[PDB]
């Protein structure tokens, strides 16, 4: 039940370790069945700031005339 | 083009030569519930065209002293016909809604009035006693309320007013007026629109709610740019306000409600 | 969470398609970069918005409240669970209408004999008891309440590290409401007053509950005081419409304001 | 449309909502020296983004009584940032430009600049001495200079003025101002637009040549139909323009030339 | 990190090869091994860099900072984060101009009764608290600032075993500067003399940001002081252009001496 | 996620296991999601000293004429 992702390696070491293998990797294993007891992932995504940006009905380029 | 448009509500026609395109708040069209979002249990009304139609509350007027209004739905709304009769029969009921805000004026004027529409749009009171504004005062229906240019502390002990004191730069709840524009909006400047018109969803953390405890937005607008006219000091043009709720659906119906008034 | 987009090599214009110019009264803001006013050159961005999540945002144990206990009623402590009792984790909070999450509460416990030079006690061991709202609420330091057959409770033995539980979304709603525009009751046409009056903003009476603190241990005539700083941390979190931040002091559970209404300084409109 | 554009050059926009199209004189759009067109056989300079941008040189007012204006490039941007150094620090050099003229007004004004683009402007002489005009004068920079109503002759002897006089009707040079038509050229016309846009490639009998010593385009502008308003008598609209030099090259570098002035 | 070559057996010559003469003018060091002046035998090579690579170097917790703090305003203390204040880490780094590595602080935390016959206290429990450049600095032990909302903090149990964290490499610049010959302001002709001045190698005022560090226990009135030595090391090290190391005494931030500018004995020329 | 590498046995004990086997080598998991967290592997590479020892333009063989 273990998870085994990637980190994102900042400082590299003068080492080959430092950009590949198990030693640029970190492993996970839930010891709680309760979802709440997790850690959090921190694997987060993004989203389109449209809703909130451009919230207009029809849609409009902005090399384009705005008022038209 | 993005400036005439024509929206058409049940029996309800409105037509606009000098829009500015229509804001849907949050990329989001009103929508009925869904089964798999479903609560209550039994058979919902849908009134459909008989509510689901524009209504015209009071028309206020904009004048260079003016500080900006405000509106709470579906309280706004809780006397407009067929839909007020079925807000306040039912416990529960939701609704989303088109705001359509009127104001003409001539290429000789000028003036901005920021147009915003909030969700749990909740006001700062008068008193130091904390959240003591009375429902009476909080639910003005139609005629809304307005924004003042200060706070000033009610200190009638024996009378206490219980009401709100919103002040225009704190935006009425202790946040700076200049960020309000993070809410679905739009800006009426004289030299370039008629309008601001708003697509409500139903907005709120439960898919229905009781109407009479619950206003879900709030409607505030603000005069960013002063009225101001050729030479005259005297200067009043009118604001009229239509709103139509759209995909009404009410569950829980029993004797209806009377609320306690002023 | 990710990555930003490059910048591409941009040369001169002459054209009628204008970028530069908008009309902000849509309601929309004007997606411009670089590269549509001025000539850019190409950047490979490796720059990316890893922090600024809203999981990063919220992901740090912050003190909602203290809670004191004398063990020389005050051998035992009842605080009613909110957010608001502090400033710091509210603000950030209150940059959203609605959330949803689980909470991380972890407990840092010191104690301290209040005489420099006199009384003495052996190692105290404290008990955190959750009172969902409508189990009965202790009396004294030593009820039968104190039981807790059904309820949870946590016993910390001083010294140790500090303790610390998960909770899980417990809202009785879809989110939680950091801001609810209504009341809990409406008044009827008829009705006396002093009925149908409730607080605006306010929903349940007991929204969470309360935490009653106690140390176990038979108390000492030696004068000695505790106190448990509670730290709580929202994880797997979800938000909801944007709102602006609180800009004057807060005055209470609501968005009042009395003191602070004018924040800004001043600045000369033409001075750097 | 026609009316509207943005031109950017560098790290300089310019926007403009009411154009009547631009011109580009003689269909030639500015270039570089080709291989096969190449004089001067040392490695160019071509500053690029730091001298290719739009300056705006000094702002000029229109009134009724106003009887012209003129400008030589690359004279007037001689000052002007790394374009004025790359100047004078070399013995050759070669742009092409753009000519960015701007003067709003109102619907209720009147009037027509004519904005014309002369290649070997040479203007008139103000005594008997013919080609007496002095480096000085004939090379005012930034400011330019102006047109006359009238031709009048400088007499003092001890200390002649060796100046221009640019009769406005003689376009400066005695020929009839009617037939400058012949030039490229753009009209601003107060009821119609806000500004005269011209892109001028690089004329000259050589491929490149010495910047200080020849001024290969002259920029006049003169009031076709005066400037009028309601009924102020009163009246005066600021006309600023704005050039931006396109493929520069300089070849011939050594110590700085700093000419004699005033 | 690794081997070194054989020697290989080296026979007489008598040859126009000369790679015992050369000419250190063209700034190159002559590469010459035993072979090349003397008649050599093979040697298999078992010896190894291992210990003397970059990270080896430097992979040793020293002590940068000794933070004190008096539990009887000095129940709490703020430390300016830098390497500086210590002499044998920053030596080190010197050898160096560039870096870019991660660090790894430990904290050992030591307490005791300044009265050998007099007071008492429950054990302690330490907060230390990083503010970042910007963030608001403590003006009491316990105003709002320790609630730490989003400033990462550390709680230390007295006793426990030395507190430790790791923080990622920081800089605002792609590697970290030893040496910044430099200002951060330009004086600009016309400006009074008060103006545009600032320090010789100083970047920003506030670099790194500081440490606010207080004892979380109710203060008794017994006499206490607290110290935290802070220990840090590099991992994970990259170093750029080696400089010669620091012969004469420290004075300050800056390569400033004033002190021990005679560091060499006196030693005849032909004295063995 | 555990990576496994060999260590460089300096005194041997009497034993086959002092010469092969796992019981030279060691295991190694991360733990955490940030690179910062990671320990140091140590197993660093070397380089060229050329770049400080001969920064010369034209390069020259020791045995020929330095100055030619
Ligand atoms: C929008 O932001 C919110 C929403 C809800 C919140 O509190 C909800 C809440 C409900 C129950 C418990 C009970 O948790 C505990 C238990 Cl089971 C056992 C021991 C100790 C605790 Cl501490 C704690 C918090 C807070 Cl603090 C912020
Ligand atoms: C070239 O050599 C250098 C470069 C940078 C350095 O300091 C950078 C630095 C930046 C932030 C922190 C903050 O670290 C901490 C945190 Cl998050 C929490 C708790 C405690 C600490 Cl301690 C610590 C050091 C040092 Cl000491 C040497």
């Amino acid at each position: 039940g273990a998870q085994v992702s990637s980190q994102k390696v900042g400082a590299h070491e003068n080492s080959n370790r430092a950009y590949g293998g198990s030693t640029i990797n970190y492993t996970t294993i839930n010891y709680y069945r309760d979802s709440a007891s997790n850690a959090a992932s921190k694997q987060d995504f993004a989203q389109d700031p449209s809703k909130f940006t451009e919230p207009i009905k029809d849609v409009l380029i902005k090399t384009a005339p705005t008022l038209n | 083009s993005v400036r005439v448009m024509q929206l058409t509500l049940g029996n309800s026609t409105i037509t606009t030569q000098e829009a500015a395109n229509s804001v849907v708040a949050y990329g989001r069209w009103p929508e009925y519930i869904k089964d798999s979002e479903a609560n209550p249990v039994d058979q919902p009304t849908e009134p459909d065209v008989a509510a689901c139609r524009f209504y015209t509350l009071d028309t206020v007027t904009w004048r260079k002293e003016s500080r900006g209004w405000w509106w709470k739905l579906p309280d706004a709304l809780k006397d407009m016909g067929l839909f007020g009769q079925n807000m306040f029969y039912h416990y529960l009921g939701r609704a989303g809604y088109t705001v359509h805000v009127q104001c003409n004026a001539s290429k000789f004027h000028q003036g901005a009035l920021g147009v915003f529409a909030v969700p749990e749009m909740c006001l700062a009171g008068d008193s130091t006693t904390h959240m003591f504004t009375k429902y009476e005062n909080a639910n003005p229906g139609e005629k809304g309320g307005e924004f003042k240019g200060s706070f000033t502390l009610d200190t009638n002990a024996t009378n206490p007013a219980r009401n709100f004191c919103p002040v225009d730069y704190l935006f009425g709840s202790g946040v700076l007026a200049g960020n309000a524009f993070v809410y679905p909006h739009q800006i009426i400047n004289l030299r370039t629109n008629n309008c601001a018109t708003l697509v409500l969803p139903y907005v709120n953390s439960l898919s229905i709610d009781s109407m009479t405890k619950h206003n879900n937005w709030g409607i505030a607008i603000l005069p960013l740019a002063p009225l101001d006219f050729a030479t005259e000091s005297s200067t009043e043009i009118p604001i009229t306000l239509t709103i139509a709720p759209m995909c009404c659906e009410f569950n829980g119906l029993r004797n209806i409600t009377v609320p306690r008034t002023q | 969470a990710n990555n930003l987009p490059d910048t591409q090599s941009s040369g001169p214009a002459h054209s009628k398609e204008t970028p530069a110019l908008t009309a902000v009264e849509t309601g929309a803001t004007n997606p411009l970069v670089p590269s549509d006013t001025v000539q850019t050159r190409h950047v490979i961005q490796k720059r990316t918005r890893s922090e600024s999540t809203v999981e990063s945002f919220f992901a740090r144990g912050a003190c909602v409240a203290i809670i004191e206990v004398d063990n020389d009623s005050k051998l035992f402590s009842v605080w009613k669970i909110t957010y608001k009792d502090t400033v710091q984790l509210r603000r950030k909070l209150e940059f959203f209408t609605y959330s949803r999450f689980d909470m991380e509460f972890t407990f840092v416990v010191t104690s301290n004999y209040t005489d420099a030079n006199n009384g003495h006690a052996l190692n105290q061991v404290y008990q955190i008891m959750y009172i969902p709202p409508g189990a009965p609420i202790p009396g004294k330091w030593n009820d039968y309440t104190w039981q807790t057959s059904s309820n949870p409770s946590v016993f910390y033995t001083y010294g140790a590290p500090p303790a610390r539980i998960s909770v899980p979304y417990v809202g009785i709603a879809n989110a939680y409401s950091h801001f609810y525009d209504g009341f809990a009751k409406v008044p009827l046409a008829g009705q006396a007053s002093t009925e149908g009056d409730s607080l605006y903003g306010a929903a349940s009476l007991n929204d969470f509950g309360s935490l009653a603190v106690r140390v176990v241990n038979d108390h000492n005539p030696t004068k000695l005081t505790s106190k448990i700083r509670v730290y709580m941390k929202p994880k797997h979190v979800r938000v909801w419409c944007p709102r602006p931040p609180r800009a004057v002091p807060y005055y209470g559970p609501g968005v009042d304001y009395k003191d602070g209404l004018a924040p800004l300084p001043g600045k000369g409109l033409t001075t750097y």
